[PDB]
């Protein structure tokens, strides 16, 4: 059987940067019959709103303890709105379920930290998808951080691409990785 | 589920005085998650539309958000996690004049209030 | 329960540009547990066979109604083959159904619009994928347009990457976003 | 119903290049209703543990016959541990299955041969995503090879975007094709 | 399911002449979706095969899509949507040597017929 | 037996410099291994930071035994009966630098097995 965990439509500002909320994620994890799809934006806030060319970049870690349920000590954590899609609506189940650690990756193919780094564009609709208005995020799956059993990072990179001064609006992003078993 | 007393609301206030922005909630048995409270701002100043004002999440309340209302912007409530998520703006300008909004989640509780001002 | 709507293998010249069939589109819309995979493929012909680098920027939408049916109103629209893939065979089913709303980017996670902005390459296995070869293709998922309830925007941008005149044969293409309720 | 084929966690030196087993490529195709979800990495051995920007581009041709079946003849081949994952573990399953032809790429769709030429970054981790550290592989689907019915083909290619000696540890990979009919 | 009546065959005709290409096609029921109609030609002269010269679409023609046949292409009958998609090619010169597909589809239903000039 | 496996999946073995090292990786199969053989013999050598880098490979029939620049020329495989059931290795002429942890991974699908032999080399 499938299953998705997410924020929910209309994120709350779940993103912390140095103890201040300071970035609105969505994110959305799906997994169907094997793989998982990393569904996920970002709109920054206060003084993420808009971002500068010499800012410099960052790591937002979720943190999931060995039953798949998210822990609250990464970037990214229990204290905000987080958990399970039924099929059929748009509300957030936060009851744990054993089926939640099939989201999680796969621990035995992913034993060591994997990556994926994609362009990250930046306010596109609004900037015509200008070539200089992208960035870079690189999904890290599995590198080791504190307890935690499996982790999910969003890391931001490369805003010296920039031309200048841009809304911090990221494209929908997404990534794959095999999922654990049952 | 989760709802608040008058979802939608107008209110008039002269320079100078504090206004009382109402947002009292209740919650059901089956709203297990964390307590998610923010209060955005539609401004009829600019095109923008809803941005952060103050926010309460993890039993923490963070307030810096938008310059025009620093420090004049509070949660009037001394339990909030009771179901009183009211806020006031004190020392009004004419530059407050927007419509304020109140979302509360407590998965999969989620509701929200409008108020113009 | 999983749906898949498209164009069919072999897709015909369905895509407009300024009132006159140019672009031969395939388009795949297919919906698993929670997510919608968008697989998509182009090819110009007639003015459009072969794009040089001063190629002015262009949209194909495509304009859905509240229930998932195709309008006849957008760039890529109703009077072309489109309909529902059975699984087991290559048909389109034309025959409208309450499930094809499943195919849709959900309206209350895409209340407003989003984007992703991919790398396109183009005559990629003919000119051994060189870097000078790609152009940019934007989806911009519910961009409000007529009285459409959804949409769905493949935007080609960036035409002046382009090294020299390229036969417009783009890459196979994918995104992703969330599936409305039924 | 689903099905994914793989070469299994901690993957033999399984890609062999001019006769020698050199690359170690982690595969996974993974079957929902309609498309596969092509989810693979690559690291290098012996003489391709590093490589340079003048390292010249190759290809690594998966040769599959009529029923799904991986050939012996291909540069990834019947040689080394592949088949089918079964949901609940990690174990790979050599016995065929008449379900293993759902991987294939559509022969119907794909009766010329397709591309998607993706980034590919090179052991991101280490170096934080440098710009300069990504080449590209391009996945080509069913170019024609000996007298195999399938064909996919990953191609790495503009090894002289690397700014120096890198690591052949490569970023997950996805790409996305419409699955053959049973 | 949708057919076309002799799916293959040879005519001939030297310089000059009209050749009347036939492509005249029985539906069914089943077959709901758009009639999306296309000529394409594969020519003996060169390298490239599979060309559009002509296609019908949402109940209108469109015909300038290769440039060597432009103005010499036009569809005969005045009631296509009853099953008569051929076309008329004049004042054929010998460049025009090749085969001439015509692909029919309604969805479901799909049909083709190949015919060397 | 039930499944593949390795005979003592560890075990320490001490040579002094210069004698060979005899390292065995004995498996059975099962019936139900109907798979490729697929041997690997891999090193984490104790002297620097890399971790499993590949000695030696049996793959389709063929020996490929050129990955590790050290050990050239000093491993190789000790029974012309390897498909029966023995991956066992020599290490010739052993040096100081041969200290670490040596790895046989085994593979015929859906068996996986593995043994890992902590080597050490006196004077
Ligand atoms: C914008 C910013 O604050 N960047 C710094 C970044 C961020 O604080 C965190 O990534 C937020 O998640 O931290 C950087 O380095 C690190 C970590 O790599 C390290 O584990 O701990 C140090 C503290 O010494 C710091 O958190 C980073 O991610 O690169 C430095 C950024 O400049
Ligand atoms: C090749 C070309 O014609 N490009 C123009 C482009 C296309 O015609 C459309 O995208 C086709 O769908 O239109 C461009 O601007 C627009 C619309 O974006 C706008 O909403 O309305 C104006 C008319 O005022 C025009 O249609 C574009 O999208 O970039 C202009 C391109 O030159
Ligand atoms: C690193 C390397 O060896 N590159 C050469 C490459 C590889 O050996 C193959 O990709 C191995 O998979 O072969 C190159 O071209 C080809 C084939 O494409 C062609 O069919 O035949 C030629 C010889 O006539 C050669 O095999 C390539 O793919 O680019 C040449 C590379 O330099």
């Amino acid at each position: 059987a499938p299953i998705t965990l997410w924020t929910g439509p209309g994120p709350s500002i779940n993103g912390f940067i140095n103890d201040t909320p300071v970035i609105r994620c969505f994110i959305c994890l799906t997994r169907d019959s094997n793989l998982v799809t990393v569904n996920a934006s970002f709109v920054g806030e206060g003084g993420y709103r808009i971002v500068s060319p010499t800012q410099s970049q960052f790591s937002l870690i979720m943190e999931f303890d060995q039953f798949g349920q998210l822990m609250s000590t990464g970037n990214i954590n229990s204290t905000t709105t987080w958990g399970e899609k039924p099929w059929g609506n748009n509300t957030v189940q936060p009851r744990p379920s054993h089926t939640w650690k099939l989201c999680m990756p796969n621990r035995e193919v992913y034993s060591t930290p994997a990556a994926t780094i994609s362009r990250c564009g930046l306010d596109s609709i609004a900037v015509d998808g200008a070539p200089s208005r992208s960035i870079d995020c690189m999904l890290i799956i599995n590198k080791p951080k504190g307890v935690a059993t499996y982790t999910l990072t969003f890391r931001f990179l490369n805003f010296n691409r920039l031309s200048g001064g841009t809304l911090f609006k990221t494209d929908v992003l997404t990534f794959t990785y095999v999922g654990e078993n049952q | 589920s989760l709802s608040i007393t008058t979802p939608e609301e107008m209110i008039e206030k002269a320079k100078g005085e504090t206004a009382y922005l109402p947002c009292k909630f209740t919650l059901s048995p089956e709203d297990q998650g964390p307590l998610d409270i923010e209060w955005l701002i539609s401004p009829a100043d600019n095109q923008k539309v809803d941005q952060v004002i103050i926010l309460y999440s993890g039993d923490k309340i963070y307030d810096d958000y938008y310059p025009d209302l620093k420090g004049r912007v509070h949660f009037t409530s001394n339990d909030l996690k009771s179901g009183d998520a009211s806020i006031n703006v004190t020392n009004l300008q004419l530059s407050d004049i927007g419509t304020y909004q109140c979302k509360v989640k407590k998965a999969p509780g989620v509701a929200n209030k409008k108020i113009h001002l």
